[PDB]
């Protein structure tokens, strides 16, 4: 009934440059908080950025500065512009939407390795 | 039969002596006190009193009860006739009854010493100034646990936690919680004293307004059971604690008088809605079928319609859409008149039931 | 003329002998029971009663016919009065009519032995317990039938036949066609027995709720004849099976009502609809001419700007659009204002005709 | 003075010879009507008439002509009652006065034996068959008018002519001038009849649907006029061709009640405006001080608030915007509630003149 | 104790000689007086007068001081009836205190001459020719005190000095200054001659239009006196100048009876109020908790639902949102209803106030 | 009163890629169920694809996984998106948009042969 | 404070194709009728469109297929789109927006002259 | 809490043409006034241009001819055309938006120096 689809993976090399997509139906982002998820090769999912609803952008530390994540509050769409990747970044990726206490949602997930 | 003649201030008024015997030990029937009035030069009772009373009170010897006032008598000038002629506090409580006036006090104190000592204290807060002090105290509490209600479920204090549920505690680090298991506990302590000092407890489960003190503290005792001891339960118990406003009513005398006009217009209030829902069906059937031709049209369905239907019957308007049609806008009309037509209707009622409510507390 | 003295409780009361003959059945004609109450010591009838009735009784006798209630005198107390008196069923009849009370209650029941038995059964649901069986069997045929007419027209069930027409079937694989007929067989089998056991059958096409049931049972029929024998009946025909919904008011009371208010209230609807076609006219017109010149204005016709007149005084509000010139705000306050003043003046005559027969049912 | 003793029914009611003869072309004065009733045996006038009314004909002999009908007396039975006694028609109608019923009846028919034939054909339409026929084009006419004045504003039927102006045609190829040709040549000719035929020509100019009359065919003459002979007019004009709607209260007598209704009630409506100019200076000035530093909020003036603050209170609800502050929202309650409170204190006394006006007919 | 008979037109009326002189000034009690109606040769005093009246002026005797008019008999009649009695003045106000009629006429001019003259100039506007010179120009001047607030606060006149601030002036450049020192000029001339020439100085400060004329007085000359002598009183005393619009109640007669009915009725409007933030409560958690699982839903909060249940309660509508669930329907239909339900019951109450103050003035 | 005008069609060659277009006025799609139908010469017309009003897209089994329907919902415009044409596909396509009950309106046609 | 500013003007050769624009800020054309009018030089101006408000669109018998009139009804737009231009063309050409009884209104003037 | 950033800045030389751009978020534009400022090193901040909320655009000597300033009313943006860039442009600037009597903010600078 609800969908997360993705988009922007694959693979690059060391400082490079990339933007994820999320987009969604069944589900305005206009009215629901949303962040991006990533899942390194061994251990569990940290988190990359969170924009609770309401325009409150908060990073995890590996990301500071050089990650911003925005909703462009039109055509229920979060975009990721992440920079200078490196290395440490090899991992896969996950988007997400929920309502605390009532519902949570994910994507199918989309992989971005820095050489 | 010999007949006595009573003069009332020169209007004669005339009876056999059987019918002022039939009740005996009233002032006329008492051959003793009547004698008094007697002026035995002309044979007739010479009173100086009102002269439009005297018929009534001539009535009730002659009907064998019926006590009915004139409606050219004011209340307090017969009120003080039935005395005069010692009619008996049965009649009197009987004129009461005719001109339907509340006669219901029953307070009874148990008058054990104490349970009645504390129960003057906890009931009745005019009595002293502990017991003011006390229905103060009440309704702050009261105040300060609906705001924790509403402030709970807002989201900026969450924002330490508004992560994914995937990754009521009792670890007192939320201060809602513990400001309200301090409204809990005064409510527990407060329904637990009005019940053992209460002089009636049989009674108690009868009261409404304490199956309300005991129906706002059963969610939380509930959670916090299960808690440390469902899916379903769960959405139910969160808006069953909505019902600690209606436990400001003990507090309040327009929150009564509006619970009385509501239990006594059950019938008026079943016509207002089902009036409605004759007309919902038939604007919004007659609306989906004068505009589902037109390509650019909205109403998909007759359950489309139907929030449509309401909102322009009552007025507050915004509709789902709006008709574009020719014939949507004249079926649009018609819903918007005969909603205040249909609704207007059973009202009156209810508006004269609250004004005899409200000022039989006079 | 010889004169007759008649003393109610030593109220005099004097007439000529021919008045109190010209009814000469009645108490005070007939010699023989007049002759018991009369006393031969001072030539007077006392009699001991109400002293503000008996003037009424003698106006009947001084005026041929006529009984009107004195306003102090109460009806329990009258209607005793005239009882005593003997003035026979044809006045407490008219005494009735003066108070205006319906007095109709005409239930032919045919008495053949069986037409009177499931006559009986069938029309009054109080009589017995499989009456009220079939009270309730019938108002959830009703209900169900009406949830048939909106899930049917609702699009969620017909997605595996949503394609365009170029590519009522009796092939009995759509439920909604075999529930409907099993509605419209009960509707027919229970109307054939009301009109084969009723003990009036000139009078059966002339009770409403009968031709009620009638244009209900029609469009099933004309549709499943033409399918197994057009595009202009189809769409009224669709619109002609709402009228179920008026089939449920021979199990209503409150329904009945407000068809009795509806049809003793038309010259004050018609009222309404002419004040509000006036209106219309004219604010429509003052809000074109004053907002037309403005080039970001919306208003393109004096037919375009009825809606908007209809929403603003009815007060649901939306508009087709809403004034932006200061001449348009000013023609849009009044027409706010001047909404609510002439459609509130019709509408208490309406509620003083529902409120007067809603409570002539007690 | 010598005394004189009437006895109605037993009722003795005495007075002094002056008082009766006061009036003397009465029953009781005139000595010889009034020694019929005479009974010389016990020197008593003996009446058989009702006993609550011989009282208040009384009063007025000794009143000098007051005339008051007691409560409790119907007033069928008084009337009659004034008859008998023969006080007058001045008498019957002063009573009448005092009950307030409108007496006025003046039709003065010319009586020139053609202007009296055709007034009668012309003024009352219930008097023949073609007196209803006219009634019956003149109401057509009126209607006919109206759809030309919108169905000409329509821009459909423009569209041959939908082009820039830089590039009331007599030409005869306009279809709509012919026809408003037609209206207008009806209206002359109906008007010039009623002015030569009526029987009053100074008053002619004093009924107020006269000058309905005369107002509605003025602007196609001088537009006639002016074209076959200016721009601060036209706009003006365009605008008085609005009044044919009123001309249609000749042939209603629901427009006519209104008519009376908002004529004896303009304090009432001068309250109700200046009350509703009171509440928006104030609300919208609240509304404007309330939400100005909010940097994304829309009010920018306090003439900017009033449509807001109109729209709120009278409950059409658009806005021109919504509060985004918790103050904003505070001050629009407040104005949601206060605008039904002080528009529904003046309206009441507007219902009750229009039920006056309305129940005055029967 | 003698008795004695007093014979109003025929019917005897009897007392006690010692009730008649409990009240020894009076017309019956004096000796002298009396006399004159005394009849030697019947023993009786026989008066020509309404019989109803006489009966309840023997009760003021025989009750010590009660005055009650009989239901039947017209308030002229009785009036008159006291009088030639003569039960004093005392008894004719007790009689207007029990019709309930307001009595207070109190206007101490001072009368030393000077101040008494100017007194009568500025106080009542009816006296003289320039008392209504002085009112209408008093009139005007607030009226162009208001359009100078409103349009001091419009932006157009201000894009001279649209700058950023970054970069009541006394340069008498600003126009809107300079017109609005001569408004508080005459405001300040005007208050301080009622000052000075009124004739009680001590109740000067206790009428309430007094203190509207201080309070409008002001906050003019406290931003004078701070501007050639902060940022917290500026965005109060901005709008405490709207309350020039309140002193403009000292020249209307509705204004002054909207204040009487808004002090008289408090109660109902503090139940108005408190009705309406239990329903608000109640219908926006109800509607908060059946709608929050959609997840294309809008309520975020309970205190987010607020302004939607207060707009379709009251009918404005327009909602923050509207409901998408089904659920969300069911608690906005029942919304809709309970709000009219709930708020149009204390209102019979407010507008009964008013009709009975509002016709007091006659 | 209404029109349905469509465009993209042509000849392509084996393995093509290609998206028609169907846009119209006096008829909001954002209101009424739409699809696009083929007709191969020498047979009668079989579906492309179908998006009944509120998201359901259902294909016929010769076009599936390689063909997408979607409605802007913006612009009253339907675009198909065909994918590595196959020679089978030769024929005349033709679009539409009805309520069922009440109406139905076409195109009038655009075809795309592949080689 | 209203007014009709255009582009797109110049010269072109035979054969051409071009797209005058007409926007204006005062003024939603979405609530009036526009054209655009052109005047040859030594006579009067004739018209080359008219889009009356509703989507009626009429040409004269000079542009009749060679040129279409829109109102992107977004942005306060008209757009004309000229096609093949002949050297009758040779013009000035002025656009407009008007309500027939109240007011008429004028652009500045933009020329495509024909080689 | 609100925010002014701008763009567009850098060198340029004799004769250029360049537009920078002020964004907010915390204050729709469509509702308040806004300009942009420039200061020259060495003396205070002058006033490049200004448009009062309603469409009255005023322009100071300096720049009159050579500069535009225009609110897209979308995005919550103001976007100013410099052109002919000359060296006594040479200068820092900065971007406001205000409500007389109630409120100021301002940009955080971006420069444009003539060559
Ligand atoms: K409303
Ligand atoms: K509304
Ligand atoms: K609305």
């Amino acid at each position: 009934e609800v969908q997360l689809v993705e988009s922007g993976g694959g693979l690059v090399q060391a400082g490079g440059s990339l933007g994820l997509s999320c987009s969604a139906s069944g589900l305005l982002f206009s009215r629901n908080s949303a962040g991006w998820y990533r899942q390194a090769p061994g251990k569990q999912r940290e988190f990359v950025a969170r924009i609770r609803m309401g325009g409150s952008i908060n990073y995890a530390d590996t990301v500071k500065g050089r990650f911003t994540i925005s909703r462009d509050n039109a055509k229920n769409t979060v975009y990721l512009q992440m920079n200078s990747l490196k290395p440490e970044d090899t991992a896969v990726y996950y988007c997400s939407s929920w309502r605390t206490g009532f519902y949570e949602y994910w994507g199918q997930g989309t992989l971005v390795t820095v050489s | 039969g010999e007949r006595v003649v009573i003069n009332i201030s020169g209007l004669r008024f005339e009876t056999q002596l059987k019918t002022l015997c039939q009740f005996p030990e009233t002032l006329l029937g008492d051959p003793k006190r009547r004698m008094r009035y007697f002026d035995p030069l002309r044979n007739e009772y010479f009173f100086d009193r009102n002269r439009p009373s005297f018929d009534a009170i001539l009535y009730y010897y002659q009907s064998g009860g019926r006590i009915r006032r004139p409606v050219n008598v004011p209340i307090d000038i017969f009120s003080e006739e039935i005395r005069f002629y010692q009619l008996g506090e049965e009649a009197m409580e009987k004129f009461r009854e005719d001109e339907g006036f509340l006669r219901e006090e029953e307070r009874p104190l148990p008058r054990r010493d104490f349970q009645r000592q504390v129960w003057l204290l906890f009931e009745y807060p005019e009595s002293s100034g502990p017991a003011r002090g006390i229905a103060i105290v009440s309704v702050l509490v009261i105040l300060i646990s609906i705001v924790i209600f509403c402030l709970e479920t807002l989201p900026e204090f969450r924002d330490e936690k508004d992560y994914p549920a995937s990754t009521g505690a009792s670890s007192f680090s939320d201060p809602f919680f513990v400001v309200e298991t301090l409204c809990i506990i005064w409510f527990s302590f407060e329904l637990l004293v009005r019940f053992f000092a209460c002089p009636s407890k049989a009674t108690f489960s009868r009261n409404i307004m304490n199956l309300i003190d005991i129906v706002a503290i059963i969610p939380y005792f509930i959670t916090l059971g299960t808690e440390l001891a469902s899916l379903a339960i769960l959405r139910v118990i969160r808006l069953v604690r909505v019902f600690r406003i209606f436990k400001l009513s003990r507090h309040s005398k327009g929150l009564q008088i509006l619970g009385q006009t509501l239990k006594a217009s059950m019938r008026e209030l079943g016509l207002l809605i089902f009036f409605l829902f004759i007309g919902v069906i038939l604007f919004s059937s007659a609306v989906y079928f004068a505009e589902a031709d037109d390509p650019t049209s909205g109403f998909s369905s007759i359950p489309d319609a139907f929030w449509w239907a309401v909102v322009t019957m009552t007025t507050v308007g915004y509709g789902d859409m709006h008709p574009v049609t020719i014939g949507g806008k004249i079926v649009g009309s018609l819903c918007a008149i005969a909603g205040v037509l249909t609704i207007a209707l059973p009202v009156p009622v209810i508006v004269s039931n609250f004004n005899y409510f409200y000022h039989r507390e006079t």
